[PDB]
């Protein structure tokens, strides 16, 4: 009954792993928009040249 | 097989538990109370003064 | 226990089995021993026999 | 023989007694203390309320 109730050792530190996973996606989303900002800069300069 | 699972069954399997069990159902199936919920505890009351 | 109630140990043979069931249910059998604490011995001496008496049930019984 | 195990089977059988049991022991395993006695008699007494 102990057992049927309760846990898989690898899930639980798996989800514990997953935090850092979307810190990082994050982080990456943040770069692209840094990107598009960049983009956006050099197009309004590029009319004014 | 977890080592939770394993450490129960150490646990479980030890001497002290075990042997504790064996002993105080032996008596609780000996007196047979119709409320063995106070006589456990009498009983274990009366087995910790040692 | 199925054992026990025959007074075998759990090594017995078939003819150590055979004796046991002959000896112990032409004690109890209710035409022969009167009455007493006779009602469910009988009963699990029949049980303990039936099971014990076929190979298929004996060993799956033995494995648990 | 058959009268005494009976009158022990008959009792142990019993749903009080087993599943007080039952739980006591899971309750113990989960638990793991050093000494099982006071435990149980702890156990048993907020136990007893209920």
């Amino acid at each position: 009954r102990l057992v049927s109730s309760g846990d898989p050792v690898m899930r639980e530190v798996e989800t514990a792993f997953m935090p850092w996973l979307k810190e990082q996606a994050i982080g990456y989303l943040a770069r692209g928009v840094v990107a598009r900002r960049v983009v956006d800069k050099l197009v309004e300069d590029a009319a004014a040249a | 097989q977890t080592p939770l699972y394993e450490k129960m069954r150490d646990y479980a399997h030890s001497n002290k538990v075990q042997e504790l069990l064996q002993k105080m159902t032996a008596d609780l199936f000996i007196e047979r109370p119709a409320d063995p919920v106070t006589w456990m505890i009498k009983w274990l009351s009366e087995e910790q003064k040692r | 226990d199925y054992y026990e109630v025959m007074g075998l140990t759990r090594s017995a043979n078939d003819i150590d089995i055979r004796r046991a069931y002959r000896r112990l249910a032409l004690k109890y059998h209710p035409d022969i021993n009167k009455d007493g604490a006779a009602g469910d011995e009988f009963l699990r001496i029949c049980e303990a026999y039936e099971v014990l008496c076929d190979p298929k049930t004996k060993g799956f019984y033995d494995l648990y």
